Order: structure tokens, then C-alpha cells, then sequence
């Protein structure tokens, strides 16, 4: 669904045009009432944002335990071991899988967990180039948190010590508007991205896959940490900005809460 | 009584990027599209009312188009509908049917209107693709000629009179759109 | 489960790594339980906001019915947002006032039929019935968990009901037999409403020749909800969601057609 900003392109324009004037004025009243409905909805979305912040403390422990498992810092419990690796399979079918590959003591944690999860999501996979793959192998965790003031959220990408860059955490921050646009209020469909803020990557010599010599910008997942700038910092750039935000939403709303389901590929499109 | 104004406008920007269209001219364009659609659909039904299941395919639309549109318009429309179907069956974020076919006119909505009027009810996916390309081709031809007439008259906005000059002075468009 | 995108990788995992994935499956179940509490709180949030939305919807119904007259501040709101000063003044001059026209005729019919999903359900013999629709409302409940949509019809020659009610019962907990599915609230049951049709007006039923009564196509099968049974219910629910979440809060934008989709 899109808002038609060219009123003469409105689907029912000719019906509107033919309305007698006294009926038109009733429609005008409804447009005024619609703006008030949208103001109340903006308050609703602010309350939802508060709920998400409140639940961060509850989600945190499950995500922290997941990071510890992925890194090999903690051993699965007996009740964890007895959980089926894939949801559909029964005792007989499972014992097959568990015998298909003997234990390897040289294998610590779950290698390539976040790389696999991210690349199984069709939107994020488009953003992963081949020279990005060995870098994302060092990703030990992906986390997210929201704020009320300033309104928005961040995503943090935690990297083990690696030969590509020195940073241990790459942060992507989105500042969101929760109020309707005063000059176009009727389009309001929820929070909208004001600005995206990336992070400076301290690349080791000759490892910067975001650059190529023709020196130009190369295609790379890590351009996520140079987001497009808003208009107050400069066109087509705002569609770039929306596509960056949509990937941030995918990572925060979908991949982070259900990472292992993307790792196994049990979440499909 | 359907409106294709947003699609007509997007087609206008393709043939005349810096040209507008008045609201009354847009009503006339919609009448053109609706009249051609109804005629094409009514004959596609009649031609498929005689096979077993009664299933309107890309090929029934093609025959109805050869019957309704005159001479060269028919050949070009059949060309356009054929290319849209081929690109659509060759095609694969989820992309809409219209963009899969490389079209601006709405494939999904035309499928719904076809299925709704019960024109030989049961409609194949290729049929709205083909018909959308035909109506889009006709819209582009009219808009191209009306746009030319507009800025020949030193205007940047297609008015009703620029549409009548485009239609009446073109032999095949005039025969196709005479009754509207 | 064997359909998983990355099954071959999973199979090849060494056993000690497999057990770590198993641990992650158990942790994922706990995440989903917390998510289920989140959706319950959101449902309560929606209930809380019904009272806040209510007045705008009431004023809209009163305007649509012609029970109250627009104020000056209301009249000065552009009928269409997109227009420039000049074109707007034309539009207001295109048709003179008609004192015999009360309220906004066919408001909900036009709004419902301009939404592409609901338009799919509206047949031509439904159109004159929906002309009598005076209001569409929605409310949510915790006991039993779900929501309803109510369609208010003025006195009409098609059926005797003055309110047609559609009720959805929602499960907010993960399915104990498939906890990893959980995608949010899911429909347990849909409950419709018996339409008391006047003689010869029931467009939802037709006979075919033994002589059997079969379902005919009509929007009003929305009020007779259900191996295919799970395919109907999901599309019935999605139409219900569209009406509750999209059409009711933004009705006038579908009336004007300022909200469009490109299917």
C-alpha cells in the first residue's frame, strides 16, 4: 500500500469530483478526523517502542546464552542435548543424524553461525559479496537495542580478533521519527527513518574490501557502516536510505530473534 | 467504471517525460481503456464459451485482439502482448506481476476483473499479462500522439482537444475509439 | 523438517557441534515464549487504545450518516492532499451543493471495494447490499482472546440483521506441538453470523441438479467461515485482519482512493 501524493491520480477521483459541494465538505471533515486518528496511532507506536525496550531485559539472557554456546564458552546441558536438532524429526530419524558424523574435539563452538544465518535470509544475502564471506566468519554475535531519546535503535556486530579490521564491535544506529510528517500527515504508517549512522572501520593494510582501484567504492556488505546521508547532510539518496533501513529492520526484527532457524534453514521464503 | 489514472500517468512520463495531462483528459483516457477492455473481454469469453472447462488463456486474448483492433494496431498489440508473456514466463525482494512482465498497467487487478466478470470463468495467468500489455500499448500510442499535439499547440498539458486530434487524425485509432 | 534450506550442512556437522545446535533450538523455544508474552501485551495495548480511537470513529460515523454538520476548521481541510490551490478550488466548484443529499452515500461500500483484497470478495450482487452498510467497527478481547468486526446495516430488503458480527478467536501461546512455528497470534476458530435473508435474496446459496445446495460466490460468505479447510481460514483471517488493521483506521483514504497498491 502506498499513499498517492498526486491527488488527481486518486483511484476514485472522478467520484469525488462529482460529489455535490455539501458532500465534499463532509469528506473534508473526514480528512480532518483521519489526521486525528493518525496522531493517536503515532502514540500507539511510541507505546509499542516502549514495550520493545522493556522486553530487552527479558530477551537478553536467551541471546547471551546463545552467544556463549556459539563461541564454545559453555557446554550444552542434558536437556539441551535432548532437544531435536530439526523440529520435525522423531527419535529414530534423529539417531541417524547424530551418528552421521563423529565428534571432532578440534571443533569449538558453531563455526560460521552468523554468516550462515545472514546469508540464508534472501534480502541480506544479496548484500553479502564473496570477499565479505571470510570476514563474516569472525562474527561472534549480532545484537540490537532500542532507545526512547533519541528515538531509534542500534544493531551491533561483534567480531572476534581478525586480520581484516581492528574493531571488536561495529555499530549501526537508526534515528526514527514517531510523529506524522506535518506537511504530509495522511501517509503516516508508523515510525520512519530520519538518519542512519554507521561506524568507522579500522581496516588493516590492504584488507578494505569496500574500496577498489579503477580508488572507488566497491560493492560490499560492510558499506552498511557507511549509510546514505539524509537531506540535511547532502534525490535518489532517500530510496537508498530506505533500502538500508529495511535491511536493518530485517536483521533486528527477523534474523536476530530467530538466528538458529536461519542457520538450519527451517525458515523459508 | 475502473480507474487506470496512475498507470496512464506513468506511461505518459515514459513517452513524454515533461508533459502533463488534465483531469478531463484523464477521464477520457480511462474511458478508452475501459471500452477496449470490455470489448476484448466479451469476445474472449464468447470464443472460450465453447471449449470444455471454459478457460480464458493468452491465446483467447490474442484472437479477441486480432478481431477488435484494426490492421497495424493489431499487429503491434499482438507483438507487445507476446513479448510481455515471454518476459513474464522467463522472469523471477518479491517482484510484482506487472514488473515481471515489464509493464506499468496492473496485471493483478486485470486478473481480478477478468475472473470477476465471469468471462468464460477460469483465467490463466498469461491472459492478464497479455491484456495489460495491449491496453498499455494502446495508451502509449494515444498519449504519444496527444502529447505531440499538445506541445505543437505550445502546451505542456494534454487537454481533451489534444486527445481528439490524436485519435481522429489517426486512421486506426479513430476506427478503434470511434464509439467512445 | 528435511525440507530445510541447509539440511546437508546440518547433517555433516560433527556430533559435538550438532549438540550445540540442539542447545540453540532449546534456547530458541525460550525466546519464542518471551515473544508470546510480548504479543499479549501488545494485544492489551490495542484494547487500551480502543477508547482513544473511538471518538474519531464515532465522529466519522456521525458525519457519514449526516447526523452532524462539518465545522469550519473541518471544511478548510483539503478534500485531497495532493492538490495545489488552483486545482482544489476548481474541484470544489465542479458540482453544486444538493440539499437532498444527506451524509456520504456508499461510504463503506466504496472504501471496502477500493481495497484490492476485499475487492476480491465483492461480487456485483453484493454491491447493492453493501450500500446499506452504515458503519464498520472492531473491538478486541482478552477473554476469550481475539477480536470481532461488526457491520452495521440500515433497514434493507436483503436481510433482517441490523449488525453482522465476525469473531476471530486467537491463540497467543506457542503451539505445544510445534513451538518453533510461532509467528505471533494465530487463529484458533472463526465464528460468523447467521444472515436472516429475505425471500429470494440469499446470494450466498444456489441449487444445482439429486438437487444439492452449494455455496455461491459472495462477500457475505465472510459470515459463514469454515483438507482444504485450512486454506479458507487463513485467507478469511487475512481479510479480517485487513479490515481491522487497515480499512477501519483509514477508511476515508480508501473512499478517496489515495491509498493504492500495485499487485
Amino acid at each position: 500500500l502506498y499513499f498517492q501524493h498526486m491527488g488527481l491520480l486518486s483511484t476514485n477521483f472522478d467520484m469525488i469530483q462529482a460529489l455535490p459541494l455539501n458532500v465534499k465538505q463532509r469528506v473534508c471533515a473526514l480528512k480532518n478526523l483521519q489526521m486525528k486518528t493518525i496522531q493517536i496511532e503515532s502514540d500507539f507506536y511510541k507505546r509499542v517502542h516502549e514495550l520493545e525496550i522493556e522486553f530487552e531485559g527479558k530477551f537478553k539472557s536467551t541471546f547471551d546464552q546463545r552467544k556463549a554456546i556459539v563461541a564454545g564458552e559453555v557446554e550444552p546441558t542434558k536437556e539441551q542435548i535432548d532437544t531435536p536438532i530439526l523440529e520435525g524429526l522423531e527419535g529414530d530419524q534423529l539417531a541417524e543424524l547424530y551418528k552421521a558424523a563423529e565428534a571432532d574435539p578440534s571443533a569449538k563452538g558453531i563455526k560460521d553461525f552468523w554468516l550462515t544465518a545472514l546469508r540464508t535470509h534472501d534480502l541480506v544475502a544479496e548484500a553479502i559479496e564473496e570477499h565479505d564471506v571470510p570476514i563474516l566468519s569472525y562474527l561472534t554475535d549480532v545484537t540490537t537495542a532500542a532507545s526512547k531519546d533519541p528515538a531509534g535503535f542500534k544493531i551491533e556486530f561483534h567480531f572476534a580478533t581478525n586480520p581484516y579490521f581492528k574493531n571488536q564491535v561495529l555499530t549501526k544506529t537508526y534515528l526514527l521519527g514517531f510523529d506524522p510528517d506535518a506537511e504530509a500527515p495522511l501517509q503516516f504508517d508508523g515510525p520512519h527513518v530520519i538518519r542512519a549512522v554507521g561506524d568507522t572501520i579500522e581496516w588493516e593494510d590492504g584488507k578494505n574490501v569496500t574500496k577498489k582501484a579503477v580508488t572507488v567504492k566497491a560493492d560490499s556488505f560492510f558499506n552498511f557502516f557507511e549509510p546514505p546521508k539524509s537531506k540535511d547532510e547532502r534525490e535518489q539518496a532517500e530510496e537508498f536510505l530506505e533500502l538500508d533501513y529495511e535491511m536493518g529492520q530485517a536483521i533486528r526484527d527477523t534474523i536476530i530473534p530467530r538466528a538458529v532457524l536461519f542457520y538450519t534453514g527451517e525458515l523459508q521464503s | 467504471k475502473e480507474s487506470y489514472s496512475v498507470y496512464i500517468y506513468r506511461v505518459l512520463k515514459q513517452v513524454h517525460p515533461d508533459t502533463g495531462v488534465s483531469s478531463k483528459a484523464m477521464s477520457i483516457m480511462n474511458s478508452f481503456v475501459n471500452d477496449v477492455f470490455e470489448r476484448i473481454a466479451a469476445e474472449a469469453s464468447r470464443l472460450a464459451h465453447y471449449n470444455k472447462r471454459s478457460t480464458i488463456s493468452s491465446r483467447e486474448i490474442q484472437t479477441a485482439v486480432r478481431l477488435i483492433l484494426p490492421g497495424e494496431l493489431a499487429k503491434h498489440a499482438v507483438s507487445e502482448g507476446t513479448k510481455a508473456v515471454t518476459k513474464y514466463t522467463s522472469s523471477k525482494k518479491a517482484k510484482s506481476r506487472s514488473s515481471r512482465a515489464g509493464l506499468q498497467f496492473p496485471v493483478g487487478r486485470l486478473h481480478r476483473i477478468l475472473r470477476k466478470g465471469n468471462y468464460a470463468q477460469r483465467v490463466g495467468a498469461g491472459a492478464p499479462v497479455y491484456l495489460a500489455a495491449v491496453l498499455e500499448y494502446l495508451a502509449a500510442e494515444v498519449l504519444e500522439l496527444a502529447g505531440n499535439a499538445a506541445r505543437d499547440n505550445k502546451k505542456t498539458r494534454i487537454a481533451p482537444r489534444h486527445l481528439q486530434l490524436a485519435v481522429r487524425n489517426d486512421e486506426e485509432l479513430n476506427k478503434l475509439l470511434a464509439g467512445v
